């Protein structure tokens, strides 16, 4: 009765940042997707290529837990066959997806009246990002023609910027964490069930 | 790659990096007009450093693309409001001048005091001490002594400025390819580039002019009407062939004649419509007054306020300790911050306040979407415009009857109609060929047409003629009446609230008649009309990325500004105002002064 531990993934103190988002495994475990709920209406629960509603009666091969924060225009990104600079450069899903996107508003946690400036994202790059992709890279992009060098100049950007969270911000521009899991149905001997 | 799609990547990275140096400008900004402390004072400065630093840096920056080779509008326009050179275009070594008489004159017209004869000790400063006078006085000799007093005192400190001040801003002009400062004030209603929408700079002046014509029998004979009742108070000063004058018109300049409702009243035994008891009786308050304007938008399709606009908004007076700039205005700090910040007391003019900021909201919403640099009304009158048209239709008995402020069984009659027309062209009507005529002789100024030696004689000439009004005392070259104003000393456009009153009544009148409404203009009320309302925000959401005449268009189905609804709206005062003066002199003769 190994209850699989979605309270590390869903409660965890700190989150990353969408750009370098974290993946955790999970397996051998029973997942109970009964107790997601437990936060004030978390805004988002979709689940693609399964119905959330047998979620909880299910069996699963190949179970991982991705989890970043975003804002809250951008979670309409986290989704098969999605464009902009969420799903371009930072975080794909392909377009066969099967899994499920939970997603809440945290303004209480990731916002400073000061400004948060702990959360980053990737504004510029070379091309899209293939599925379930992850680039780290701080490497300097070239808009123009001549090399940039490694030096951030004229047509010489840093790659990433930050989400600069204020609580005053309208609710599109407020930080949304979320939670992506990907498994592979009735597959093989089936490492995580739940009831 | 080619330049264009550089650019694009460039205000990509200036969109991002400008959204978050604007919020924090706009945040410290507010704290100070909301709480006025010395640390306040200092943290909007320095927030507003960092963010004028920031556009200097890409405006140097948005200069190494050449407009010539970007074919995207769009682009065309951000890059070209970006890489306004402006008054840095000067040597460094002028352009220190031009600020030290900027900010030199500023602090005349802010801090020159005059002092009356036989007390020194005692002196007034023009808020509130002079304007108190020129408002409320109703004797010719003291509001005289104010009217010269301001002109010879404050006026003359300002007349070897302003000199300096148009050599410097005409070569500032000139070296960004404009013809004089004039013509480059004039290019906020300039557009290129696309077929059927555009406009030169140039002919805004015809186009100006043009209307201003078809004002003149208005204007007439409002002012033959307001002079027949100003010579019943002041029967030994005022001729009943002669301009007006300049000192007795309600405030310091003639700017507006609201203040002469009082001794101009047609009708003075039929009340004005005050709700302002009735919102005391049923105990409304502040948050309600903002939730009924906000209910006036819904009901025409317009969406409901952002919670964080009740949480962050300053909706009452904090009172106490905490002072705050009680002027109302609307704030738009972007990333979804919309707040109105606003002392609001529980009358009928803030109840109106509310509806006009809170206009100001909704074009500020709409044009969310666009890119930074386009987050702006379609030109410098369109902002104002959009907030005054809402002001009209809260205001109606029709609208004020249906939100139970006003007794259903209220009738009206033509008596009260043509008080509160007469009460709307004094402060509507009287400002326009003010305003005409002063950015006209401005623009003749900047042109090179008046020579220094004649500014104040060319300038009285052009009140007499066209506004009208003739000065109580001659006045020679060492004086500056003009710059006596704010708008013109301290820098700023002011053919803005021409444009803007007759844009007003273009947005009325096609909005009205898409609600259906019979009967007169001004009765009207846009409430529970979803299809007046979806026509304004087709407008509302562009923002600045089309053409003004494009976005008046989609208005009004016109491409021109057009002067034929402003006097559509005074139609029944103008009927009622020919008939008034049949039997008076209609006109006025330039060469009668009261000084003999
Ligand atoms: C997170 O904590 C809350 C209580 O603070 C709990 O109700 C909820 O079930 C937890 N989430 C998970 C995924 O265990
Ligand atoms: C106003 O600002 C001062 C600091 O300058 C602060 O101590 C005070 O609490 C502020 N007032 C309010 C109501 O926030
Ligand atoms: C201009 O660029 C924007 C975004 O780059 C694009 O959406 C638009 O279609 C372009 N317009 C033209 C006329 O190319
Ligand atoms: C605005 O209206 C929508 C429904 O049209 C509603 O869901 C939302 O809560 C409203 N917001 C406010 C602040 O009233
Ligand atoms: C709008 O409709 C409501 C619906 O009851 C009504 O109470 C209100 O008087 C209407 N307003 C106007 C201006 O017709
Ligand atoms: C009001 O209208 C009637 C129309 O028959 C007219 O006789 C009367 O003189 C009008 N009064 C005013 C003040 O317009
Ligand atoms: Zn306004």
């Amino acid at each position: 009765t190994n209850l699989c531990p979605f309270d590390e993934v869903f409660n965890a103190t700190k989150f990353a940042s969408v750009y370098a988002w974290n993946r955790k495994r999970i397996s051998n475990c029973v997942a109970d997707y009964s107790v997601l709920y437990n936060l004030a209406p978390f805004f988002t629960f979709k689940c693609y290529g399964v119905s959330p509603t047998k979620l909880n009666d299910l069996c699963f091969t190949n179970v991982y837990a991705d989890s970043f924060v975003i804002r809250g225009d951008e979670v309409r990104q986290i989704a098969p066959g999605q464009t902009g600079n969420i799903a371009d450069y930072n975080y794909k899903l392909p377009d066969d997806f099967t899994g499920c996107v939970i997603a809440w508003n945290s303004n209480k946690l990731d916002s400073k009246v000061s400004g948060n400036y702990n959360y980053l994202y990737r504004l510029f790059r070379k091309s899209n990002l293939k599925p379930f992709e992850r680039d780290i890279s701080t490497e300097i992009y070239q808009a123009g023609n001549k090399p940039c060098n490694g030096v951030a100049g004229f047509n010489c950007y840093f790659p990433l910027r930050s989400y600069s969270f204020r609580p005053t911000y309208g609710v599109g521009h407020q930080p949304y964490r979320v939670v992506v899991l990907s498994f592979e149905l009735l597959h093989a001997p089936a490492t995580v069930c739940g009831p | 790659s080619t330049i264009e799609e550089q650019a694009k990547t460039f205000l990509d990275k200036f969109n991002h990096e400008a959204e978050d140096l604007f919020y924090q400008s706009s945040l410290a900004s507010w704290n100070y007009n909301t709480n006025i402390t010395e640390e306040n004072v200092q943290n909007m400065n320095n927030a507003g450093d960092k963010w004028s630093a920031f556009l200097k840096e890409q405006s140097t920056l948005a200069q190494m693309y050449p407009l010539q080779e970007i074919q995207n509008l769009t682009v065309k326009l951000q890059l070209q409001a970006l890489q306004q050179n402006g008054s840095s275009v000067l040597s460094e070594d002028k352009s220190k001048r031009l600020n030290t008489i900027l900010n030199t004159m500023s602090t005349i017209y802010s801090t020159g005091k005059v002092c009356n004869p036989d007390n020194p000790q005692e002196c007034l400063l023009l808020e509130p001490g002079l304007n108190e006078i020129m408002a409320n006085s109703l004797d010719y000799n003291e509001r005289l002594w104010a009217w010269e007093s301001w002109r010879s005192e404050v006026g003359k400190q300002l007349r070897p400025l302003y000199e300096e001040y148009v050599v410097l801003k005409n070569e500032m002009a000139r070296a960004n390819h404009y013809e004089d400062y004039g013509d480059y004030w004039r290019g906020d209603y300039e557009v290129n580039g696309v077929d059927g929408y555009d406009y030169s700079r140039g002919q805004l002046i015809e186009d100006v002019e043009h209307t201003f014509e078809e004002i003149k029998p208005l204007y007439e004979h409002l002012h033959a009407y307001v002079r027949a009742k100003l010579m019943n108070a002041y029967p030994s000063y005022i001729s009943p062939i002669g301009c007006l004058p300049a000192h007795l018109l309600g405030d310091m300049w003639g700017r507006f004649w609201t203040n002469l409702y009082s001794l101009t009243v047609p009708f003075g035994q039929k009340p004005n419509i005050d709700v302002t008891d009735a919102m005391v009786d049923q105990a409304w308050d502040a948050q309600r007054i903002f939730k009924e304007a906000e209910k006036f938008f819904v009901s025409v399709g317009l969406p409901n306020m952002t919670q964080g606009f009740w949480e962050n908004s300053m909706l009452t007076d904090p009172g106490n300790v905490q002072k705050a700039v009680c002027h109302p205005t609307a704030w738009d700090l972007g990333k979804g911050d919309f707040r109105i910040l606003m002392c609001t007391k529980v009358t009928m003019d803030d109840f109106l306040t509310a509806h006009h900021e809170m206009g100001h909201i909704q074009y500020d919403m709409a044009y969310a979407a666009q890119p930074f640099l386009l987050r702006n009304g379609a030109n410098e009158g369109f902002h104002e415009a959009v907030g005054e048209i809402m002001s009209l239709s809260a205001a109606t008995p029709k609208h004020l009857k249906s939100i139970g402020l006003l007794s259903p069984d209220f009738q009206e009659d033509n008596e009260t109609e043509i008080n509160f027309l007469l009460k709307q062209a004094l402060t509507i009507v009287g400002t326009l060929p003010f305003t005409y005529m002063l950015e006209k002789w401005r623009w003749m100024v900047f042109k090179g047409e008046i020579p220094k030696d004649q500014w104040m004689k060319k300038w009285w000439e052009m009140k007499r003629e066209i506004v009208g009004v003739v000065e109580p005392v001659p006045h020679d070259e060492t004086y500056c009446d003009p710059a006596s104003l704010f708008h013109v000393s301290n820098d700023y456009s002011f053919i803005r609230y021409y444009t803007r009153t007759l844009y007003q009544f273009q947005f009325q009148e096609a909005l009205c008649q898409a609600a259906k409404h019979e009967g007169p203009l001004h009765k009207c009320d846009i409430s529970n009309s979803t299809e007046a309302g979806q026509k304004l925000f087709n407008m509302l959401r562009l923002g600045k990325s089309e053409p003004w005449t494009l976005a008046l268009e989609n208005v009004v189905g016109a491409k021109n500004m057009n002067v034929r609804p402003l006097l559509n709206y005074f139609e029944p005062l103008f009927t009622w105002l020919k008939d008034q003066n049949k039997n008076s002199f209609v006109g006025w003769s330039t060469d009668w002064s009261p000084y003999a």
